[PDB]
């Protein structure tokens, strides 16, 4: 406190009004942790699977490069 | 291919009896064969190849990658 400003440093602060916040805290918990959870589903179905795929049989088309049968 | 693939065979107790007029009357005979076919760069599709695949038992696929890769036999 100073006489003109007042700061307050908190270690975790939510504006709502109860002490029974933790109810309201375990909705951001919920949302991050949902989409946290959603983006590892997304790093390996789309990079980590497709990526693989692409480089999986390249070889056994460039050995019949010059072939005329 | 057909014609020299297909006399090997099994036949029973009764066609040896009969072709030995009961000298061997017991067993029964058999003839295995392994007919060995090389690909050019594993392509399957040929005409022999394709030819003799259609008419053997099965098939035994040998791979060069493999091979080199240690795994004896490939």
């Amino acid at each position: 406190v100073q006489p003109h400003v007042v700061t307050v440093l908190a270690d975790t602060a939510i504006r709502a009004d109860n002490l029974d916040e933790a109810a309201i805290l375990e909705a951001r918990k919920n949302a991050e942790q949902l989409l946290a959870n959603q983006k590892s589903d997304l790093d390996s179905a789309a990079a980590l699977a497709a990526l693989a795929e692409t480089a999986a049989q390249l070889e056994t088309i460039r050995k019949i490069k010059n072939r005329a049968q | 291919h057909s014609r020299l693939l297909e006399r090997a065979s099994r036949v029973s107790a009764e066609y040896v009896e009969k072709f030995t007029n009961g000298a061997v009357t017991g067993k029964t005979g058999s003839l295995t064969a392994l007919p060995i076919i090389e690909t050019q760069a594993g392509d399957v599709s040929a005409f022999v190849p394709t030819n003799v695949i259609s008419i053997t038992d099965g098939q035994i696929f040998l791979e060069t990658s493999l091979f080199n890769a240690g795994i004896r036999p490939a």
